[PDB]
């Protein structure tokens, strides 16, 4: 389960590798003209804000130009309904189908989900048994060094 | 008003009607320096009259420094003769003041902030860039620097009537500012 | 992911080298994070809070800056290495009641007095705005 | 261009940004600004309002992490300087950071002449000299509502 | 084919004066002379670069300057050399300069 | 420098001396002096002599000397 | 303390300083221009103009002038249009 | 001191033009001979076109034929000007003065035109 700091290590990378060229190219255009180049213009500070804001605001993830193949419904408006809706949103899985859901049919309960996912909520609809909620007592872990 | 403007610089240009070899006149005039890399004319310059005149290949001097029309017109003319002293066909050939700039004071300290309000359309009050005010006249295409401490420079004058009439323009309006 | 992995994430770029022959390096080492932050009109900066950012359509986003070091060769048997403490580089968006939330550690009663649910279990973001959460 | 145009905008909304703030943030230098921007204002046939002590105030104490009553204080005492002309033809900016250096050491909260130069772009020589022009009218330019952690008779002389 | 300074000088002078009497005596071809002048200017070029380590001051009234081939030709009249160590007064004189 | 650098300033030196007027002819050496190149080097002498002087379109050979060609160009 | 205000940045005016201290490149006469590029010729058959230029040390106009008088430029179709110094 | 800073100039002269000498092919008793001989020796207007109205407008023009006073050889490092007076910064040079040969690393000067 890709929970809100894997998703957004994976923005991370590619913004902060954005940020990384963009000064590579500043300070080529200097270092070729002759003149020592200035770190703090350099710098596009525009690309790590709007990069995970954008993320974030729409729910599409990479590059804006590369929506094409952006993942969609990642972020979603929190549910506000009621205090019960709000917790549920909280605790939401979903099962992308792309081409691996394709091979084997993820919609159906499977008896792995004992006691790690709720059995009974799922959406009703083209949606049944792809959106997930999480059992109470269910934990996933943040991950660890193995060092 | 009292004060007239005081001439402090006065620029003009006159054609010597011949090409001249910079490298010849700086190897043999007294006071003159050459130096093609910095700036591509040969500058010159004397004491009574207490100016300096720019000497290009083409012909063309510009002469500055001079205090007066008078003085500058002798004044060129002297470096029109010591380039003719050097072996070239130099004469003295449409001259002309190309710019003249005088100072004055009011005698009195100047409001800059309610001068700009009130001529907001010509004047342009940055004490960032500048601390004086650059007024620009129009009736006279004439600019002034005004100053809080009242000194003001009037630039941009072709003749000396146009000095004394930008000034007479603006002192009025200087003294509704008086501080 | 803020503690470990955007540290990590800026730790493990390579250096960035240029060749004019002048030689210029920048290194990337520690990563610092103020609280969310807005800036006025006038720009003065004032911590932004979550209510705030709702009422106001705000983003909840913390400054982000890295320590940058630039060391310059110029074959000259000579080498000068300057260090730019603390460089800004972006704003991260902030989960809300996180350690890294103005609303952190704060008592009930200290979240009521900033308009705040103490039900309110946070774990979302506030995007110009609206409330986003993210979905596993 | 760009950066004399965002110089304008700024004025423009009642924001002024100094151009040392501006070239900061620009590859351009502050010479160069300043001659585009007055270029603008011909080309656009438009004006901007005089900038004003308090309209940096705000920023300046901000970024010097300094209380409000030390920033109402600076105000108060750059704007009465002003309107007694106590700094005639100084820069706003410079007597902003004076009267800055000023209400900061009369508070708990002191800042170097160092200090509030970098943040205000003013030299510290600048301040020096823009600060002992008000520093004798110290006791009027102070708000008459103001707490001074140090007595303004002793506030530092130089 | 080098700066050239230091030929019109005293020093200068006595190396010119003794290449020309050998050459009078048929002892050595004019290029030799020429090229001996060269390496000489290096070699002084070098000494004076290296082995001059002591500083002068000096106050007068300019008269004349030119400035050609960037080599300037002030002359200045009722110049005072003023040193740490001792003092000396002129009345005028012109100094040559290179870089 | 060497086989190069040399021959031109013929070339170029004898073009100035036309448009002086002098229509008489140079020979080899005279040019030399003044195109200071005294010291050329021997086989370059013959060189020019045998190949340069010759195939160029503005040398012409007169009395066993060398002269402009003014009369190819339009005057 | 990022972005502080400042008159001009310290690459900018290094960068000034040296283009003044070096200041622009003058025009010699035609005969030492000649000398040096013919002199150069014998290195390598051709010669980019940008980089030619470095070693003349002229400027870009009088020295393409002196260029055409007597140089050519000769289309390759390996990199691109190249001047050559040999006049024929 | 100053005839110390000659003969040390002696020594490097021989000793740059010693490969000189033998590349030329000339004998290398040439110089010996040269170091002997070489210390002896020391030891209203309306037409304007006429420019004729004004006669003597300039000082004695042979101020550089003599250059028999004392002159100065240096390298300068920076020479600017204020209006009325020329600052010199010159760095290593000799000078002749009054036939006394003076020689000085870093020199300041300034004077009023």
């Amino acid at each position: 389960l890709d929970l809100a700091g894997p998703l957004l290590a994976f923005l991370f990378r590619g913004m902060f590798k954005n940020l990384l060229k963009e000064v590579r190219i500043y300070a080529q255009k200097f270092i070729d003209r002759g003149k020592d180049f200035n770190l703090e213009l350099a710098i596009k500070t525009r690309i790590i804000s709007d990069g995970l804001k954008y993320s974030l605001a729409t729910g599409n993830w990479g590059d804006q130009k590369k929506a094409h193949q952006a993942r969609a419904g990642v972020s979603q408006v929190l549910n506000r309904l009621t205090f019960a809706s709000t917790l549920s949103h909280l605790r939401r899985l979903n099962s992308p189908i792309g081409r691996d859901g394709k091979l084997a049919k993820p919609r159906q309960l499977h008896n792995t989900l004992w006691g790690m996912v709720c059995p009974a909520e799922t959406p009703e609809g083209h949606a049944v048994g792809l959106v997930k909620n999480l059992a109470l007592m269910a934990y996933i872990s943040v991950g660890s060094q193995p060092s | 008003s009292g004060i007239v403007p005081q001439l402090q610089n006065i620029v003009s240009t006159v054609n010597l009607g011949c090409k001249l070899d910079l490298k010849t006149i700086a190897l043999r005039a007294r006071n003159a320096e050459y130096n093609p890399k910095r700036f591509a004319a040969v500058i010159m310059r004397i004491r009574e009259p207490r100016t300096t005149a720019l000497i290009f290949s083409s012909g063309k001097m510009v002469c500055t420094g001079a205090k007066s029309e008078e003085q500058s017109r002798l004044a060129a003319r002297k470096y029109a003769r010591v380039v003719q002293k050097l072996g070239f066909p130099a004469k003295f050939l449409d001259f002309k003041i190309q710019n003249m700039v005088g100072s004055c004071d009011v005698k009195f300290p100047i409001r800059l902030e309610g001068l700009v309000l009130t001529h907001q359309q010509f004047s342009s009050y940055e004490p960032e860039l500048f601390p004086g005010l650059i007024y620009r006249m129009i009736k006279p295409r004439i600019v002034l620097l005004i100053f809080v401490s009242g000194k003001v420079v009037l630039t941009g004058a072709k003749v000396r009537a146009e000095i004394y009439e930008a000034f007479e323009n603006i002192y009025p309006i200087l003294k509704g500012f008086r501080k | 992911f803020i503690q470990m992995s955007v540290q990590r994430i800026v730790e493990d770029a390579p250096p960035i080298d240029l060749q004019a022959p002048p030689r210029y390096l920048l290194k990337f080492e520690q990563i610092y994070l103020s609280k969310p932050t807005h800036w006025e009109r006038d720009g003065a900066p004032s911590p932004m809070m979550p209510n705030e950012a709702r009422l106001r359509n705000l983003t909840y986003s913390a400054p982000l800056y890295v320590d940058i070091t630039k060391t310059v060769i110029k074959e000259g048997e000579e080498q000068l290495q300057t260090q730019h403490q603390k460089t800004f580089i972006g704003k991260i968006p902030i989960m809300l009641r996180s350690t890294y939330c103005l609303l952190n550690g704060l008592t009930d009663r200290d979240l009521c007095e900033l308009n705040e649910c103490p039900l309110d279990p946070g774990g979302y973001f506030i995007i110009n705005g609206s409330e986003k959460v993210l979905i596993a | 261009i760009a950066s004399a145009c965002l110089y304008i905008a700024c004025r423009q909304e009642g924001v002024p940004r100094t151009f040392k703030e501006i070239c900061a943030v620009s590859r351009i230098s502050k010479k160069e600004i300043g001659r585009c921007f007055k270029l603008i204002l011909k080309a656009l046939e438009t004006s901007v309002d005089l900038i004003t002590t308090g309209d940096f105030m705000s920023r300046f104490c901000s970024n010097l992490c300094l209380p409000k009553q030390v920033q109402m204080a600076a105000t108060h005492i750059a704007r009465k300087a002003v309107e007694l002309d106590l700094v005639p033809g100084r820069s706003p900016i410079s007597v902003a950071a004076a009267a800055i250096y000023m209400a900061s050491q009369a508070s708990a909260e002191k800042r170097t002449q160092k200090e509030i130069g970098d943040i205000a772009g003013v030299a510290d020589v600048t301040i020096r000299q823009s600060y002992r022009l008000i520093y004798p009218r110290a006791p009027d330019l102070f708000p008459t509502d103001f707490k001074f952690d140090t007595p303004v008779d002793k506030l530092p002389q130089l | 084919m080098a700066y050239q300074l230091y030929r019109n000088t005293t020093l200068g002078n006595s190396l010119q004066e003794s290449l020309d009497e050998l050459i009078q005596s048929q002892q050595i071809t004019p290029q030799l002379a020429l090229q001996v002048l060269l390496q000489f200017d290096k070699a002084i070029n070098a000494a004076l670069a290296q082995r001059v380590r002591n500083r002068v001051n000096f106050r007068g009234s300019l008269n004349t300057y030119r400035f050609c081939d960037n080599v300037w030709t002030f002359v200045l009249n009722d110049v005072e050399f003023r040193e740490v160590t001792e003092l000396i007064k002129v009345d005028k004189v012109k100094i040559v300069a290179c870089d | 420098g060497y086989k190069f650098g040399v021959l031109a300033k013929i070339v170029n030196y004898m073009k100035t001396r036309h448009q002086r007027g002098d229509t008489h002819p140079l020979t080899l050496d005279e040019i030399l002096d003044e195109t200071q190149h005294l010291d050329i080097g021997l086989k370059q002498k013959q060189w020019l002599m045998t190949e340069a002087l010759v195939n160029n379109p503005k040398i012409e050979v007169i009395d066993g000397k060398y002269a402009f060609k003014p009369k190819y160009n339009v005057r | 303390t990022n972005y502080k205000p400042v008159a001009n940045h310290q690459y900018n005016i290094e960068y000034e300083r040296k283009k003044k201290e070096d200041g622009k490149r003058a025009r010699a006469d035609k005969q030492h221009v000649l000398d040096m590029l013919f002199s150069a010729f014998e290195k390598h058959q051709y010669y980019n103009l940008k980089d030619l230029v470095d070693i003349t040390k002229q400027p870009v106009v009088y020295l393409k002038e002196i260029l055409k008088e007597i140089g050519v430029q000769n289309v390759k179709g390996i990199h691109k249009n190249t001047w050559e110094l040999k006049p024929e | 001191t100053v005839p110390k800073l000659y003969r040390s100039v002696i020594e490097d002269v021989i000793n740059d033009v010693r490969d000189i000498f033998l590349d030329d092919g000339v004998d290398e008793q040439v110089l010996m001979e040269l170091k002997t001989l070489w210390e002896n020796k020391l030891m209203g207007q309306v037409e304007e076109e006429p420019l004729n109205s004004e006669d003597d407008v300039s000082d004695e023009e042979g101020q550089e034929l003599f250059d028999t006073e004392n002159v100065v050889v240096c390298q300068y490092d920076k020479i600017h000007r204020s209006k009325n007076k020329w600052k010199f910064h010159l760095k290593d040079g000799i000078m002749n003065l009054n036939g006394r040969d003076y020689i000085f690393s870093k020199a300041i000067g300034d004077a009023e035109w």
